[PDB]
């Protein structure tokens, strides 16, 4: 079991940047692979990015290009760094720390942090 | 004009009753009895005769017709020749004798033995013999349930060739199996409805409805456990076995619960293989979050739920949905085998080859995680993809045996139906060949082998259950009972 702290969030214009992480409460960070979403206030919960062990990296259609997603191992944390943001992208993003067989059997668990609003703004 | 008599030297009646029937005359010729030339002689040969007193729908027009030619009347050295209608109306009920021996040359319809339109004293007798079938045969007036060239009784429904306590063992078998087949899957059921909000994940969820498939056909396994259930399935209206179901004669008991067991059977094989690729397909993307299922859902769907709908539906387009007695359902190519090797041996072989080629791929890729990035990821993580592998292994070498199994099964009814079927066909000739004038069966179908065959069938639902046997599902019962 690990808690996830997102930071970095809030309002910001269009065409600007942003870096959110991800803090990991607990030792266990490479065992679970992690990835963000975002959810607005009235869409289902979408995915954003991920990375894998090593340059491995997958983004979305409306995301590849403009962000882009970090580790680091020593330091337990998940970056995201945005670039130039438009107003489509306001959500609250999320960040999850899955097991690696957790899509494929029921018996894994995936954990999930709070979340940090970011606007954008026209 | 009397078309109908020749000349003959009349002799006395030796013996006064034709076949059970009082005469009203009193002399006889051997005239017309080509194989007989004395009155003792042509009673033996109605001893013969008398063996046909099985089948009665030929054994009501074959009696007058030999009374008629063996023991015939003669009045002022004249002998009256039986009517060509009367001998037409043996032709098609006793077209067996043309099949078994053939017909004497005496008693085929020639104008100059048996001319058109003559009267028959034997017309005016009463035969009280109806016609008595043996144990294994039945009674029966729908043409649809005649046995083979015998016309007027069909096989009994409980299956001749094993006795009652052989059905009880079967019964057993199936009843014990069947529970925990059942019991099993419904397991998985609950843990999945129980936790529904996490456990719809696809590349998961999939164990629920192939464990749902085999739920649901084991209940058409165990529906025949309840009081006079099974006679309504294997059974007909007149007492004899189903076979070319569907039907207009019967009810629907035996095609509805034909297609709870071959569509809830073939639905959850063809599972199988959308798991297996499920399964290839998430390991190429392991160690991200991401889901390369992200829109083949409903098409997994689409394709698992109209494969075994169109299958079904072919089945009961041929009329192939048969009854048996020792199993306690309906299922296709019982009867004729060879729809058995189209509609079993063929998706079942299919699912082996493309879902054990995505279950080997699949482990080669979880193989090779372990030797690309050692150390990376230890403790639970790397508990987690060798225990995989393992029950991957482990379920991989389940399914090839059990369609080795049942390949080795079918095979074996491939080979020896035919046989069966003509050792039946002898005990049903000497039963009335010695005993009206002791049988034994000469080969049957192996209950060990049937038994062997399902238990490669049960032993699928079984190992699909296994998968929710973890200590995390566990922990999901321990938290419902506690809000309780
Ligand atoms: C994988 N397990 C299969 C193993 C073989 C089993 N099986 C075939 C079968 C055959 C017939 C049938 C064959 C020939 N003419 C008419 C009917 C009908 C139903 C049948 O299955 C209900 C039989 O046990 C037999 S052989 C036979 C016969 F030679 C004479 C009269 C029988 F009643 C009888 C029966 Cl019953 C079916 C399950
Ligand atoms: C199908 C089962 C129930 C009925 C079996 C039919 C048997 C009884 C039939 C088929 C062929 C018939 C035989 C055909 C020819 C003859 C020749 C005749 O000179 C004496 C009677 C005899 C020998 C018949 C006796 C009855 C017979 C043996
Ligand atoms: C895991 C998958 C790939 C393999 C398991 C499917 C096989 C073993 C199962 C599916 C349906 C089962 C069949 C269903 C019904 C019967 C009728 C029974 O009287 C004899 C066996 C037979 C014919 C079963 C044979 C085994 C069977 C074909
Ligand atoms: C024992 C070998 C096991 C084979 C593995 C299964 C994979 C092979 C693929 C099978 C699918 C094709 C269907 C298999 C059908 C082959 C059996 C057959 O031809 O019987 C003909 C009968 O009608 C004659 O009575
Ligand atoms: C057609 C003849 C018989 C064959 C039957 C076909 C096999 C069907 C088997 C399973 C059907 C799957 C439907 C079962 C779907 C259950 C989903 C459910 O209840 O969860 C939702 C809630 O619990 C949470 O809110
Ligand atoms: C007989 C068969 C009827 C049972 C069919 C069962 C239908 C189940 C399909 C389902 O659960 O939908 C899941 C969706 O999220 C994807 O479309
Ligand atoms: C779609 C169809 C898929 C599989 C088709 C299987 C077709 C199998 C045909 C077997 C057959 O014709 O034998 C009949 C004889 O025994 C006497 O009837
Ligand atoms: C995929 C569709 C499933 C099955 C298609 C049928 C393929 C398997 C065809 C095997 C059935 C067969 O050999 O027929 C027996 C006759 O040849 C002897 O009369
Ligand atoms: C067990 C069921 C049997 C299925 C037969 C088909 C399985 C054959 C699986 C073939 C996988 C394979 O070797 O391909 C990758 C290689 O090119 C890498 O060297
Ligand atoms: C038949 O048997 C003899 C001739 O065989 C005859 O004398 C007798 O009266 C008859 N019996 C009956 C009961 O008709
Ligand atoms: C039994 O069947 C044979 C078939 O060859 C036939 O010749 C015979 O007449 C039948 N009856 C007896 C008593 O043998
Ligand atoms: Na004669």
């Amino acid at each position: 079991q690990v808690q996830l702290q997102e930071s970095g969030g809030g309002l910001v214009q269009a065409g600007g940047s942003l870096r959110l992480s991800c803090a990991a409460s607990g030792y266990i960070f490479s065992s679970y692979a992690m990835g963000w979403y975002r959810q607005a206030p009235g869409k289902e919960r979408e995915f954003v990015a991920t990375i894998g062990w090593g340059t491995i990296t997958y983004y979305a259609d409306s995301v590849k290009g403009r962000f882009t997603i970090s580790r680091d191992n020593a330091k337990n944390t998940v970056y995201l760094q945005m670039n130039s943001l438009k107003p489509e992208d306001t959500a609250v993003y999320y960040c999850a720390a899955q097991d690696l067989l957790y899509y494929s059997f029921p018996g894994d668990h995936a954990y999930w942090g709070q979340g940090t609003q970011v606007t954008v703004s026209s | 004009l009397s078309h109908c008599g020749r000349a003959a030297h009349c002799e006395p009646l030796r013996y006064n009753v034709c076949l059970g029937s009082a005469l009203p005359y009193g002399a006889t010729t051997t005239l017309l009895a080509g194989d007989s030339d004395s009155q003792e002689e042509a009673h033996g040969k109605l001893v013969l005769w008398s063996g046909l007193r099985n089948a009665p729908r030929c054994w009501a027009v074959i009696q007058p017709l030999l009374c008629a030619v063996y023991m015939p009347k003669c009045e002022n050295d004249r002998v009256e020749l039986p009517s060509r209608t009367l001998c037409q109306a043996t032709r098609g009920p006793c077209a067996i004798v043309e099949r078994e021996r053939g017909w004497p040359d005496f008693l085929r319809c020639t104008p100059d033995h048996f001319p058109e339109g003559c009267p028959n004293e034997v017309q005016n007798i009463k035969f009280n013999s109806s016609g008595q079938c043996e144990a294994p045969l039945v009674r029966t007036d729908n043409p649809k349930s005649w046995y083979e060239d015998v016309e007027g009784c069909g096989i009994q429904c409980q299956n001749p060739l094993f006795t009652e306590a052989e059905h009880q063992d079967m019964h057993s078998y199936i009843a014990a199996f069947g529970a925990v087949t059942g019991l099993c899957t419904l397991f998985t059921l609950a843990t999945f409805v129980a936790d529904w909000r996490n456990s719809n994940r696809y590349p998961a969820v999939i164990l629920f409805y192939v464990n749902a498939c085999f739920f649901v056909g084991s209940i058409g396994w165990l529906a025949q456990f309840m009081d006079g259930a099974r006679r309504e399935i294997v059974c007909r209206a007149d007492g004899t076995m189903r076979f070319g179901e569907p039907t207009s004669s019967e009810t629907l008991s035996c095609v509805i619960i034909f297609v709870i067991v071959y569509y809830a059977l073939m639905a959850g094989v063809v599972w199988f293989v959308v798991l297996t690729y499920a399964w290839h397909t998430s390991f190429k993307a392991l160690g991200t979050t991401y889901q390369p299922l992200s829109g083949k859902t409903s098409y997994f769907h689409l394709l698992t739920w109209s494969l075994p709908f169109v299958l079904t539906v072919a089945i009961l387009a041929v009329a192939q949905v048969d009854g048996d007695s020792v199993s306690g359902i309906c299922f296709v190519g019982y009867k004729n085998y060879r729809y058995r090797a189209g509609f079993v041996l063929a998706p079942i072989g299919l699912v082996l080859i493309v879902g054990g080629y995505f279950l080997i791929r699949g482990v080669m890729t979880l193989f090779s995680i372990k030797s690309n990035h050692p150390g990376l990821l230890s403790e639970k993580a790397a508990s987690k993809i060798n225990e995989t592998m393992l029950r991957l292994g482990i379920f991989g070498f389940l399914a090839f045996g059990f369609v080795l199994i049942t390949f080795s099964c079918h095979f074996y009814d491939f080979f020896n139906q035919a046989e069966w079927e003509r050792s039946f066909r002898d005990y049903v000739l000497c039963q009335a060949n010695v005993t009206i004038g002791d049988c034994e069966i000469k080969n049957r179908p192996s209950l060990l082998v049937e038994k062997i065959n399902l238990f490669a069938m049960f032993g699928t639902g079984i190992a699909m259950s296994t998968w929710v046997w973890t200590k995390a599902t566990l922990l999901i019962w321990r938290r419902t009972w506690c809000r309780l």
